[PDB]
């Protein structure tokens, strides 16, 4: 409650134009979780004011003006919050706020005791929970009931073992990796010779955590970038989430794509094949690749008239082949090559879809 | 302060030892009983009383059988009618009297509940313990006939029938007699919201003058 | 007089040993865990800290969060007391204007 | 002393099995819910 | 907690240019041991008011100008750091600052 | 009735004579130091002012300081009450604009 960031422009590497703490007219009174301010239907807010009574607008020098105009790098950091904390009253049943007491006097507090763990199977977001582990050095730290793993896993993550396997919805644990940072990656090496087990995955209602443990899990299937996002898969996921078609037109294709896997695509290419074998690609450029659209039933929608000049696809000969490729985040480009390559020539394409042309329509 | 009121919802909130399911439902009525005064319970056993704490339905009892299916039709004391057989309480007219109740938690919660167990003593006392020696009976003959004619029904509303109401000579002194029935019922009433702590203010309001006598009557 | 260190309404020995809160007709009560009754229930078993008032140190006793007199937008898998209860607030920024 | 645990002066069994409010003469009365009297007068149950 | 440094701006040898104590704008509600406010992997922070309302810039004449733009030897010295205390409390646990302590 | 003098709830022969902190199940019991136990368990024996509230005169009590009822970002070795807790701050400038 209350809520007011420290933010702060920054040009460049890390030249920082300004720091600006959110003032009255950038007051959040509620940010409850899952949310935004302002809603995501109304628009952003504006942030203009370098004042404490916001009568001085942000100020740029000329030389920052020409390199900004130029390069168009810009950007923002988020260094601290401000917000209040509202407290139950067992008077009248009516929470609070407490203007005083603010959650920098808890953040730490909490970060210190707990163990962190973060996880991103559910829609390939991260979702970050901390639990209370015992700190074995500290005498009040150790007051708590002793926590596992594997109930830890089942109380923070809705985890259950519906046939004693410990199973996040209907996929198994065994799908998803583990990942340490090198304190508790050592703690979990020397509990793990200290149980003579191999397999973490057998064992975990026998872990034992601690606090300030960082744990992360993520899903076996995608592969994942420097900051832990959902890039790619491999082709038989890929492959396996496309064998539902529904509309087979000359104008696009309508397909039950799962939500998680169409995450990580970047975009589609459309070719044809002779019956001898030819590649004349329709959408032959690199930002030609954006057709895939998700109707609000569930089913992602492919349109080849978007990169056609309005008009659906050219069947020359109804006994071509009409094939539509897909292209992983890790594989896509977003600009063209050395010397003038604004073509899908250089691009590492996955095959989802091969039919003929009398089977079409 | 905030801690004080935590200590009050706890107090209430929180409990430790189990008595169990048997041990409470036997409490629970033990402390209606409490209620009543013991001027009238050991005049119960004096004319051999017997109270029993019974489960399930009433009608299946070894000391009530199967007698008189007519009289398993009953009316609450709202007058709304009930199948004894759901039912919580009754009490039993025969030369051996004999009171049975069924057993439940809701007996500290159901003030209903325990405001037709109240009716149904209030029975006991207006004819196994009063229909004896009633006579002269004008002591309260008479407070019955300023309910009957006065303003504010809602004293009649609240312990006539639909009979005495509607009845539109004042009361006779030969009713008591044709309609003993009718006349005990009410003191069965009134006895029920008077003992009923809650309900016992409500006596005082829609109906003062029955209040005002059932006050003189129990403590003198 | 049952101790409770903590000071948070609960006592010691049923943060310990576990306990569970469970309506009756319309009314919270905090029993200590008996495996007969709340495991058919579907009751959780619930343990906690004799001496922290909030065992999760979040702004939040033990007592209000198993029996729910707390912020309604708290996360219901944050109403258990070894979950932390914590917002993360960051902000991306949609437009420039010069 | 009749327990009100929610401390908004009116105890806890009324709120659970119904209660009304009327006035007498000029005064107002916290009364549990009888089905004889509160019905016909039209107040409603709370 | 509540961390504002009173610094200084000094041409030359000892040739102080301003001495300016952290404003509003330069606060650091948090200041744990072995850590930067604001992280490494940020930007850090902008000071350029001399006002206690952040309404006047930070101004230099000619000469130091001149001087600066020759010798470019500008050092900035770390006078005195206010902060505040948060202490344990026995009624809730909780750790609360009190602002009128200061170390 | 047990003196302190220090006020900060531990006595004064205890903070003469040696002590110790210890959990036994799920409670922090402030023992005297004995060797035979507390020893073998690995426990620190503290030492602390019988008049001083804070003996390292930082703003944590000694109690508070061997209890663990403290900010928890205050540093495991100053936890001891002989080490002081003080935060040194200095500025570094990293870039000029003119
Ligand atoms: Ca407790
Ligand atoms: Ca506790
Ligand atoms: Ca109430
Ligand atoms: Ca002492
Ligand atoms: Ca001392």
């Amino acid at each position: 409650y209350n809520v007011l960031p420290t933010t702060s422009l920054v040009l460049g590497k890390n030249q920082t134009l300004a720091t600006i703490k959110a003032k009255e007219n950038q007051l959040s009174q509620i940010l409850a979780p899952n949310n935004y301010y302002p809603s995501k239907n109304l628009a952003p807010i504006a942030l203009n004011a370098q004042d404490d009574f916001s009568s001085t607008p942000i100020t740029m020098n000329y030389n920052q003006f020409l390199e900004l105009e130029k390069t168009k790098q810009l950007r923002l950091d988020t260094d601290q919050v401000y917000g209040n904390i509202a407290t139950y009253n067992f008077e009248n049943g009516r929470v609070r706020v407490d203007t005083g007491s603010n959650w920098s006097e808890v953040l730490p507090q909490i970060q210190e005791t707990t163990a962190r763990i973060i996880f991103n199977g559910k829609d390939l977001n991260l979702v970050e929970r901390r639990i209370a582990a015992v700190n074995p050095s500290d005498p009040l730290e150790t007051t708590k009931p002793d926590m596992t793993l594997k109930e830890a896993l089942k109380i923070a993550f809705g985890f259950n073992e519906p046939n004693g396997n410990l199973q996040y919805q209907g996929k198994d644990i065994t799908e998803f990796d583990f990942n340490f940072d090198q304190q508790t990656s050592q703690n979990i090496k020397n509990q793990l010779a200290e149980l003579n087990a191999t397999n973490i995955y057998t064992v975990l209602d026998k872990i034992k955590l601690n606090a300030k443990m960082n744990i992360l899990i993520r899903d076996k299937r995608f592969h994942y970038d420097r900051n832990n996002i959902a890039v790619g898969a491999d082709e038989s996921v890929v492959k396996e989430a496309h064998r539902e078609v529904i509309n087979s037109s000359t104008e696009g294709l309508l397909l039950n794509i799962d939500k998680d896997i169409r995450k990580i695509l970047s975009g589609y290419i459309v070719e044809i094949e002779d019956t001898e074998g030819l590649k004349e690609v329709i959408n032959d450029r690199y930002d030609m690749l954006n057709i895939s659209s998700l109707r609000q039933d569930g089913k992602t929608f492919i349109d080849f008239k978007k990169y056609n000049d309005k008009l659906p696809l050219y069947i020359s000969n109804p006994n071509y082949k009409v094939n539509v490729y897909a292209v992983t985040k890790e594989n896509t480009i977003i600009n063209p090559s050395e010397n003038g390559d604004t073509s899908t020539n250089g691009i590492k394409k996955i095959l989802i879809f091969s039919k003929k042309g009398y089977e079409i329509g | 302060t905030q801690e004080e009121h935590l200590k009050e919802i706890m107090k209430h909130i929180v409990k430790i030892e189990v008595k169990g399911e048997e041990a409470v439902k036997k409490e629970a009525a033990e402390k209606l009983l409490e209620k009543v005064p013991s001027d009238v319970l050991e005049m119960y056993k004096a004319i051999g009383g017997k109270i029993y704490i019974v489960d399930g339905d009433i009608t299946k009892h070894i000391s009530l059988e199967a007698l008189s299916e007519d009289k398993k039709k009953i009316k609450d004391i709202y007058g709304k009618d009930a199948l004894l057989h759901e039912h919580y309480v009754y009490a039993k007219e025969g030369y051996e009297p004999v009171l049975v109740i069924q057993s439940s938690e809701d007996y500290v919660e159901n003030t209903e509940k325990a405001l037709n167990v109240y009716y149904e003593i209030g029975k006991i006392l207006s004819r196994d313990i009063l229909s004896k020696i009633n006579q002269p009976y004008q002591k309260f003959l008479d407070v019955l006939n300023t309910i009957k004619n006065a303003s504010d029904s809602d004293g009649q509303d609240l312990l006539f029938t639909n009979q005495l109401k509607e009845h539109p000579t004042d009361f006779s002194v030969e009713f008591l007699e044709q309609n003993s029935n009718e006349v005990q019922e009410v003191f069965a009433k009134a006895f029920a919201y008077y003992i009923e702590p809650q309900h016992r203010d409500v006596l005082q309001l829609y109906a003062p003058e029955a209040f005002n006598y059932m006050d003189k009557f129990n403590e003198q | 007089t049952v101790p409770d260190r903590d000071n948070d309404g609960i006592p010691d020995s049923l943060e310990v040993e576990g306990y569970t809160v469970d309506v009756k007709n319309k009314r919270t009560f905090l029993s200590p865990w008996i495996s007969n009754i709340h495991e058919k229930k579907g009751l959780t078993k619930y343990k906690s800290s004799p001496e922290k008032w909030s065992t999760a140190s979040d702004p939040y006793s033990d007592f209000e969060k198993v029996t729910g007199r707390i912020d309604k937008n708290v996360s219901p898998e944050a109403r258990h007391p070894l979950v932390a209860a914590y917002p993360i607030v960051h902000v991306d920024m949609e437009n420039i204007i010069l």
